[PDB]
């Protein structure tokens, strides 16, 4: 059973560049290696087979190489449609084993998020739970880090997040984190705070509220 | 042109069964091998099972193994996948797939959730609190996905992020809606969030204040 | 598995004739592709036909064909009417698909298109 190991997980670019992504074979599987694209969605589509052999309709400026372990896609001039999620497969052996992906994303300025809490509704709490969140608005990148604190008290394993994917429009991010308490739990308590650290911003955030 | 459409995919409990459907066309069936790959919500694709042009080839992963059963029917131009014994970790997009060098040509997919969550429309509650802010909708408790959320009609679209759902250890799905909108405008305009479930024929219309 | 088989090593044909080789390989499965190349001046192999077809290649040359015979073994490799420009190196492929896949050439022949 061959393990297929991919790099980076993702990469931010611009139109125009040249972009490499790397595919890492667990043991020999000759050059019987694939690349596929998929948007979300939609199915993947077949790019290369055979290492290096670029399939009927795909553009020129697709190309893969590599052999025995080691195996590249490259696009010479990325174009707008290029931004999508890729993925390596290997065709030698059964069981055929797929790569983990690599998104590729549209590189854009350090952008800070926005940052808001929510306390939970009258109408939630009335039905026995409380759950509060955290919304961090049009950042970039995408990564962030969100901590709950409930009258100083880190909280651990109550809270759940999401991000969307870039933006159309401004390529960013968006994120929410919810802590989910029961009712009771929710009203022992008064300070709940949601401190957020992101490159774009020269310290952590913290926004809060006071239950009473 | 070559054309690969699958059917059958559903909500089954754990435990439970459901047989895939596939119908081919464009090509001769009987000469191409033919496969099925799978996709779990969010995760990357998994071979599940492949059978040659004759079908006397057959091969699962190890995974699916004595659950799972490939077939075709050369003469309906047809392939299935009999799926017994079905966990969680089978909930996915099944796709049905040719294979040349590599696979070649992907059916759109059909979609297989295995739970044992039953149908439930979701409880709306608002989300409220620079020249900004931002109010929102918590979708919460809901079952099977997905939901649709508006702003006041379709009328709001600018700013508005609506997340994809979370999978809660009871089984139901939770996600929010936001918009972010001029401070100045909180005590002047309406908002409004429109919910709507079909698998459980809810629609919601919520007021956020 | 063994590489196939392609005969005649010399195939000499009239020019507007037609001309026959035979790829002979056995095959312990279903899942192989057969395919018929040139051998180009810089000794780069050019395709010419496949058995079963990619069927990401519709619209093909017709003068290039490839008929399976009965015993699942042999395969005609037909040049249909041949011209002096077709003289030149020819071989057959094998490609397996599953459970392992993996490529092996035949030995080059020769064909010979005369006026």
């Amino acid at each position: 059973d061959i393990q297929m190991t991919q790099s980076p997980s993702s990469l931010s670019a611009s139109v125009g560049d040249r972009v490499t992504i790397t595919c890492k074979a667990s043991q020999d599987v000759t050059t019987a290696v694939a690349w596929y694209q998929q948007k979300p969605g939609k199915a993947p589509k077949l790019l290369i087979y055979w290492a290096s052999t670029r399939h009927t309709g795909v553009p020129s400026r697709f190309s893969g190489s590599g052999s025995g372990t080691d195996f590249t896609l490259t696009i010479s001039s990325l174009q707008p449609e290029d931004f999508a999620t890729y993925y390596c497969q290997q065709h030698y052996t059964i069981p055929w084993t797929f790569g983990g992906g690599t998104k590729l994303e549209i590189k854009r300025t350090v952008a800070a998020p926005s940052v808001f809490i929510f306390p939970p509704s009258d109408e939630q709490l009335k039905s026995g739970t409380a759950s509060v969140v955290c919304l961090l608005n049009n950042f970039y990148p995408r990564e962030a880090k969100v901590q709950w604190k409930v009258d100083n008290a880190l909280q651990s394993g109550n809270s759940q997040e999401s991000v969307t994917e870039q933006d159309s429009k401004d390529s960013t991010y968006s994120l929410s984190s919810t802590l989910t308490l029961s009712k009771a739990d929710y009203e022992k308590h008064k300070v709940y705070a949601c401190e957020v650290t992101h490159q774009g911003l020269s310290s952590p955030v913290t926004k809060s509220f006071n239950r009473g | 042109q070559v054309q690969l459409v699958e059917s059958g995919g559903g909500l089954v409990k754990p435990g439970g069964s459901l047989r895939l459907s596939c119908a081919a066309s464009g090509f001769t069936f009987s000469n191409y091998g033919m496969s099925w790959i799978r996709q779990a919500p969010g995760k990357g694709l998994e071979w599940v099972s492949t059978i040659s042009g004759g079908g006397s080839n057959i091969y699962y992963a190890d995974s699916v193994k004595g659950r799972f059963t490939i077939s075709r029917d050369n003469a309906k131009n047809s392939l299935y996948l009999q799926m017994n014994s079905l966990r969680a970790e089978d909930t996915a997009v099944y796709y049905c797939v040719s294979y040349y060098y590599g696979i070649d040509f992907w059916g759109q997919g059909t979609s297989v959730t295995v739970s044992s969550a039953s149908t439930k429309g979701p409880s709306v509650f608002p989300l409220a609190p620079e020249s900004t802010a931002a109010l929102g909708c918590l979708v919460k408790d809901y079952f099977p996905e997905p939901v649709t959320v508006s702003w006041n009609s379709g009328a709001l679209t600018s700013g508005v992020h609506t997340f994809p759902a979370v999978l809660q250890s009871s089984g139901l799905y939770s996600l929010s809606s936001v918009v972010t909108v001029p401070s100045s405008s909180l005590g002047t305009k309406t908002y409004t969030c429109n919910v709507d479930h079909k698998p459980s024929n809810t629609k919601v219309d919520k007021r956020v204040e | 598995w063994n590489p196939p088989t392609f005969s005649p090593a010399l195939l000499v044909v009239t020019e507007g004739d037609n001309a026959t080789f035979t790829c002979s390989f056995s095959n312990t499965s279903e899942s192989f592709v057969l395919n018929w190349y040139r051998m180009s001046p810089s000794n780069q192999t050019d395709k010419l036909a496949a058995f079963p077809e990619d069927r990401s290649q519709p619209g093909q040359d017709c003068r290039f064909r490839v008929t399976q015979l009965p015993n699942g073994r042999d395969f005609h490799m037909s040049v249909v009417r041949a011209r002096r420009n077709d003289s030149g190196t020819y071989l057959c492929g094998a490609i397996s698909l599953a459970p392992k896949a993996q490529i092996k050439e035949s030995l080059r022949a020769e064909l010979r298109v005369t006026e």
